[PDB]
Parts: C-alpha cells; structure tokens; sequence
RNA sequence: GCACCACCAGGAGUGGAGCCUGCGGCACUCAACACACGCGCGCUACACUGACGGAGCCA
C-alpha cells in the first residue's frame, strides 16, 4: 500500500547535491539514499521490478533551463520532470524536527483541476508514508499557475495561538517535461 | 608466560559503551569443562578460538 | 609481491609463504583496550580482541609501515616490505609492526 | 649534529610537551591576550590564567637555551588551552624580548606556520590531535607534578633502553589540577617536596638528562 | 544490571548466611525482610516473564554455587507464601 | 630553616652574585633603562644600547629563587650592578613575574635603598657596602664561569669542597662581554660546557648541579 | 522498535596558494610594583609512485 521510494543522482555530486539528497532522503520509512557507479543504469527497470518498488526520484542538471527533478511511478510509467528554483546551497539538514513517518496534513492552494490534477494525485500518492494520518507538521503545495512552492511547518500553539514553524528548505518548481504514459 | 587458548560456545548479548563488547561464554580447551565469561572486542561467531591473556578474572558490564 | 617473493627466496630461503604467515601471526595483539565512556573521564578497559581482527590488523601495520619507511629513500616498496616480513616473522622488535603489538599490550596490562 | 624531525621515530631522544599553554589573541593588529590588558579581562569577559605568556616564554628560553638541545636530542611540542598543537624546530631563535615574541606568536597563530628565513624549512608548525601521532614508537610518557611522588631524573632516565625514548608533560599554566594528560601517561612523577614552577622543573629534567646521558 | 541485581543480591544473601553460620558454636540493615532470602525469591518475581533466560545465561558457576543454597533454604523453610514451585522448577530446569 | 643573612659567616651555603647588572634609572616618572622602550633615548645619552638587558637578570632571579635550594635554606642571592651598587636579596622575597612589574620594583629599589613591607622591617631587598668579601663567609670558594676557562664537573667540584667551605659564583649579567668584571675577588675561573651558555642556564646548571651535590629534594 | 548529525570499525572530502561560478551584506605561581568585503562549489598547481625515448594493446 504505502510506496517504496528510491533516490539516485549522477556519479559526481558535490556538497550542494549531497545535502539536497539528504533532504530528499527525509521522506522515510520508505526513502533510501543510493548512488550509481555508472551514471544511470539502463537496468533500473529490472531493479525496481525485481525489488517490487513503485516510484523513482532522479536529480540531475541540464542546460535547456537549469537544474531538474524527476519523479516516476514505476509499473504504469507516468513520469513528471520538474524544474527547480534553487540548488546553490540549501540547509545541511538530514533529520531535525520530527521523523518523516509522521504523515502531515497536506495543503494545496490555488485549485486548478483542469490539467494539473494528474500532478495533485501523484503528490497525494507520494507523501502517504507512515501509519500516522494525524497531523503534527504540515507540507504546503502552492500553485501560482505554473509556479509551485513547497513548505514545511510545525504547529506551534501559544496561548491557543496557531503559529506556524518554518523548517527545512523552500522550493519553487515549474512543470518541465511530462511524458504521456500508459495503462501498461 | 601464561598464554591461554579459549573457545566460543555461545554468545549472550551486546553490552558495553561503544557497542563492540560481546559477553561470551567460553570454555578453554586444555583442562576443559570450567567456564569463564569475558569481554571480546571485534566480530565473534560461534566455535571460534579466542586467546585469553589472564586466566582467572571476570567482569561483566561497561557503562 | 612478485619481486618480494624473489628477495625472500634469495635471503634466508625459508619458502617465502612461510615468512608471510609468521609475520601474520607474530604481529597480532593478543588483547586490546576500548574507550569506555563511564561519564566524562574515559577509562580504558582491557579487552580480548577477536581473531578476525588479529588477522586484519596484521595486514594493516605491515603494509602501512613499510610504505612509511619507503617514503623518501633509495629503497622501493618491495624492498622495505621485504624488511618488514623478515623482521616480524622472527620477533626482533626492530620492525614497525612488532613495536605496535607490544605497545598496545603494555597499555592493557597497565590498565587491567 | 643532525636535526630531529617527526618523520623519524627511531632515535632515542628527549621530548617536552608544554601543555595547556596560555595562547590567546585579541583585536583592538592582533596582540597576545595579557600587563597590557590585565585589567581589561573581565571587562571584555576573559580570564586571568589566559593572561600568562611569560610562563611559555620562560619555558622556551629555558628549553631552547639548554646544552642538550645543542647536543641535539630535544623536541618541543606546545599545546594551548584550546588544543592548538605546535611543533617547534630545535634550530629556532626565540626573540629575547616580549614584543617580537608577541608579534611572532600572532603571525604564527594566524599564518599557521613560520617558514625559514634562509631556506626551504618550516620553523614552527601546527599539527593535529592526538599528540600520540607525532611521538616515537616506544616511548615512556610521564607528567611532572607536585602532588606526584618525588623521583630523581638521573637514575630514572638511566632505566631507559637503547631505543626507548622519553617524553614529559609539563603544565605551563598558573595553577589548577595536574590532570591534563590522564589519557596519555604511564606515570605521574614528581621532583621536589616544594611546589615547583614549570620552567625550573623543565630545567631539572634537562640537566638531569645531561648528567644522565653524559652531556656536558 | 539485571544479572548484576542477581549477583549483588546473592553476594548479599550468602554474605549474611555465612555470617550467621558461625554463630556461637564457633565461639547490612536491608535487602528487605527479617531474612534476606525472602528478598531473593521476590526479586525473581520482580523481573518479567519474557527473556529473563538472558539474565540467567549471563551468570557463571559462582552464581550457581551461591544460587542453590537459597533453594535449600526456602525448601527447608517451607515458604510457598512468597514464591511457587512452578517458578522454582521453571528456573532450576 | 632560618633565613640566611650576610651576618652568618660560618654556614656552608651556595652564594650567587649577578655582577655587572644593567640597572640604571631615568627621569622622563622614573623608569629602568631597557634597549626596547628607550632605544633612541639611550642614543641621546651616547651609550651602548645593547647592554640595557634587565630581562637577563630578571630571568636569573626567577631561575635562582624558585629553585628548591632556596626553599631549603642553602642559597643566597646577591646583585652587583655595572655601577657596582650592591644589593642583598632576602632569601624569602617573591620577585615579580612580568617585566613591567619587576621594572617598577627595580625603580623603587634604586630610588629608595630598601624595599620592605609595612609589616616587616626585615628588608626584602637591601643596599649594602662594597666589597663583597665583608659579606661573604670566611670559608667560601670564589669562581667565575667562563667559556675561555677550563671545563669542570659540578658534582665532583662540590664533592671536592671542605665540610664548611662555602662557594660563591660570579655570573656576568650581560649579553656579550669578557669575564674580567671581578678578577679582584676570585680564586678560579671554570666552565660548564663546550657551548656558550646564557646566564640563566648557567645559574640553573649550578643550582641543580648543587642539588645533585648536596642531595637536596 | 528504528537511524551514517545512535556509537564502536574504517575510508573520503572541504577548510592552506591561485582561478572563476553563484549567493549574502554594505585581582595575582608577581608585599613592594603595575593593574571596502564575505561564504560555498567546481576548476589548476606543489608529489620524487621522477623525467626522456621508443615498442605492444583493449571499449
């Protein structure tokens, strides 16, 4: 039911990709860090089909626009590639706050159910790690048309005051290539 | 020099501070059937030969 | 090693797989110390090292200290590695390897 | 006479570690934190035992002017209160004053090395902890202390072997516990029934070694 | 710690029994009871029903020699009021 | 141990005289003239600037007085300037550790002729009269340490003294110079090493060599 | 129970010189004495496993 997520980059990460992969590692009890000794193996289909996993995340960098995230659901094969805003130097965080088994509440703003809805399913289908389903933190997905923003906040009540807690990195992605997948 | 040869028969658990010390019930070969409990350091499996330095002394637990 | 097992076949014949194994055995520390915390002041505690580690440390001190001695001199890797295998297979306390075995045991004995 | 480096571990020698040294800098062009600012310590939130360069200065004028260093069997390692670890070349000239001493310690602590004025040599070096990385292979380690029992230098150094070196650990501070090397030694040693300074104790170990090793 | 509770407990109880043994023919305030052995069995009931065997297999032959004397003590004392024969057989076996 | 004075001319002790000490005052406030802080001002007087070295004599005071042969009551320390002003050191004085505080103490000593507490009338630092022989004991050995002089062994030389024959040593408190500063006093000039030593190293050499001699711990 | 900011085992980086990339901001061991720039990543050198010359040969 809950997915099994694998994270992978090119053979040459620097520090700025290392800490970034450390933040992306922080979506566990099902997020695992792993490099390849080739750049990207073409046998990853036997890797995921043999391992039985469902989803794959790839970090790389190209020069059509700058740096790129890639998400794919493995057996069917839809694959969204997204573009990032900032990869320069994020926070060196690998675990702080709670654990990532805590399923937060999930917020989508600026409802577009015309053609971004396939995205809104996948983000629902990704972040259901853990048996919690009871909110301790919160993750925010802000549409601004084709600009989205990512937030992580912790509930800080004070004298029954609903104060947010900014933690972790602040992302702002754009819809890059989204390949029309299959029923296969 | 009293170099004593002992033999692992059964491990107990993992104790000690830094997490390498296994309390191991040993039985040394020459003049057998007289058991001692010591503190090993590295990886220890069953039926391995440990070399005791001193022959009559025992401790159990490290914080 | 193809050169070194010629040199050991020349110097003191002793078919040179002999001189390796004795250098494996006679450099192993028969006991060791660990850094137990205890609260602030770390006591060291005399413990008895597992024989998988006695194999592995014997590989370590030979290959490191030979390259240390081979650093900045006329002799090469294979020649100073030939020195370490002869001087440790017979316990002579002249090599780098034999000296480190006794220096650990004189800590564990001093603190058992 | 050959010059001793840390690359060799074989030659039997004498090594002194002036540990817990009082080396702190301050901005107001950096100076050593001391006469000059003895009344500006708590006013800047600093300590009194941090204001003592004369102890380490007088121990360098003690050790580096000894005959046994001119005999060439001496190495000096200096360890501050923060853990800054210093190799001192036996051919270095200490400036006999306080001022060039102060500026030379500032340029040492911020350039991390003071290289040769004549050749391609390091004169003063900063190295990594532990101190056991840079001492000879078979070496006795002791600590001079008032509260440790009195021994003589000469007979005790005459217990040493052909290769067995000696390093001693000296507290170059104002006062406090004699426990700065509890990890390191085989032995706590003493020299007198009276409370001893660092420099006079270092001199007793020097000339005790010179009467021990037939150095005149 | 658990086997150290057992070894400290047995060194205490044998340490008192040997003291009372040479009473006058050869002319510690607390563990808790009038006798320490009522301590000894009840701490056996203090530890839990699962994986106390790990606490037993830690303990060497000296634990056995100091151990069986409390068994003969409570089986001459006819105390079923603070331990029970299933516990005694369940440990001794 | 009673405090050793110049009035005791019988007891076998160790006497050290630091001769030709650079002790000179100056009005600007009275200061002690050093090479560092008064360089061009000593150039104005037409002097040898390099001899203005009170740090050597300070280092010999802290070297001699902190040794346990002072603490045992066998040591006595005298100061003779280059101008010959003779100062007896009370063997229970505590010299300042830093150069500036010792500088001010030397200022008040050269201007007040006696440094004392308000509790004690026993002078901690006293100005007395030449020659040194009126304050040395009767049975006392007089030597000058010189590299030009033959080299002896210290423990053998003290073992070749008599049962109450003392010994006084002359150290020229200077950076460079000859040993002819006190030839009118001495019995012998000896040496200590094959190397040219400083003053404080020779002082600790005969201190701890004498403590090896008289077996003082 | 679980974890490479949970420890023991070890390895590998930055942090020194240079070059740029992006980003940021503008009382006393001493009575007396005297008290504009920056940060971090990549890139380039210093090694004596050294030079120089050939010949062989694998995606």
């Amino acid at each position: 039911m809950d997915p099994r997520i694998i994270v992978t980059t090119s053979r040459d990460p620097s520090t700025r990709l290392s800490q970034f992969a450390k933040e992306i590692k922080l979506l566990f009890p099902n997020a695992v860090r792993l490099n390849r000794g080739n750049y990207v193996m073409p046998n990853l289909v036997d890797a995921c089909k043999k391992s039985g996993t469902t989803d794959l995340v790839v970090l790389h960098e190209h020069r059509g626009v700058p740096t790129s995230l890639t998400i794919s659901h493995f057996p069917h094969g839809p694959t969204a590639q997204f573009s990032l805003h900032n990869v320069v130097m994020r926070h060196d965080i690998i675990n702080a706050g709670n654990q990532s088994e805590v399923n937060p509440h999930l917020i989508f703003d600026n409802f577009t159910t015309a053609l971004g809805k396939r995205v809104v399913c996948i983000l629902k289908h990704l972040f259901n790690a853990g048996p919690k389903k009871d909110s301790e933190r919160v993750i925010t997905f802000a549409n601004r048309g084709d600009f989205i923003s990512v937030r992580q906040h912790v509930y800080v009540r004070t004298r029954e005051g609903v104060e947010i807690a900014e933690v972790g990195p602040r992302f702002e992605m754009r819809l890059f290539e989204l390949r029309l997948g299959t029923l296969e | 020099t009293p170099v004593t040869l002992a033999k692992v028969i059964k491990v107990l658990g993992r104790t000690g501070s830094r997490g390498g010390v296994t309390q191991v019930r040993v039985e040394f070969l020459e003049d057998t059937s007289r058991t001692i409990v010591r503190n090993v350091k590295g990886p220890v499996r069953e039926n391995d030969i440990l070399v005791l330095m001193e022959s009559e002394r025992e401790a159990r637990r490290l914080r | 090693i193809k050169h070194t097992l010629d040199i050991i076949n020349v110097l003191t014949d002793q078919n040179p797989i002999q001189v390796v194994v004795d250098a494996i055995t006679n450099t192993g520390p028969r006991e060791d110390t660990t850094r137990v915390g205890g609260g602030g002041a770390a006591r060291r505690q005399a413990v008895d090292v597992s024989p998988l580690r006695r194999v592995n440390q014997a590989i370590a001190l030979l290959t490191i200290g030979a390259r240390e001695a081979a650093f900045r001199n006329i002799k090469t890797i294979a020649e100073t590695l030939a020195e370490e295998l002869i001087n440790a297979a017979k316990g002579s306390s002249t090599s780098y390897a034999i000296k480190k075995k006794d220096e650990l045991e004189r800590v564990a004995k001093s603190n058992r | 006479p050959p010059v001793l480096t840390s690359k060799d571990k074989i030659t039997k020698r004498m090594i002194v570690v002036l540990a817990m040294a009082s080396l702190e800098t301050h901005k107001i062009k950096y100076v050593l934190l001391n006469d000059d600012h003895q009344g500006l310590l708590k006013k800047m939130g600093r300590d009194i035992s941090e204001a003592r360069p004369d102890i380490t200065h007088q121990c360098l004028l003690t050790l580096l002017d000894s005959p046994i260093n001119k005999a060439g069997k001496l190495q000096v390692y200096i360890q501050t209160s923060r853990g800054i670890l210093i190799e001192v070349n036996p051919t270095v000239r200490i400036p006999r004053t306080f001022k060039r001493f102060s500026g030379l310690m500032v340029q040492l602590l911020h350039k991390l090395s003071i290289r040769s004025v004549n050749s391609e040599e390091k004169l003063l070096k900063v190295i990594k902890n532990p101190i056991t990385d840079h001492l000879p292979t078979k070496c006795r380690k002791v600590t001079l202390s008032f509260d440790a029992p009195v021994i003589r230098v000469q007979d005790y150094i005459e217990k040493l072997d052909d290769d067995e070196s000696i390093c001693v650990f000296v507290g170059a501070m104002a006062r406090g516990k004699d426990n700065f090397a509890d990890e390191y030694v085989d032995e706590k040693v003493g020299l007198s029934n009276y409370p001893l300074s660092a420099s006079v104790a270092c001199s007793k170990f020097c000339h005790g070694a010179e009467d021990a090793w037939n150095i005149l | 710690k658990a086997g150290e509770r057992l070894m400290e407990a047995l060194d205490l109880g044998i340490a008192e029994i040997e003291g009372l043994e040479a009473y006058n023919r050869d002319m510690v305030l607390i563990a808790v009871n009038k006798t320490p052995e009522q301590y000894i069995m009840d701490t056996l009931l203090r530890i839990r029903m699962s994986q106390l065997e790990d606490a037993l297999m830690v303990m060497p032959f000296s634990y056995v020699l100091k151990f069986l004397k409390f068994i003969d003590t409570v089986m001459q004392n006819k105390t079923l009021l603070h331990s029970h024969l299933p516990l005694i057989c369940k440990n001794l076996f």
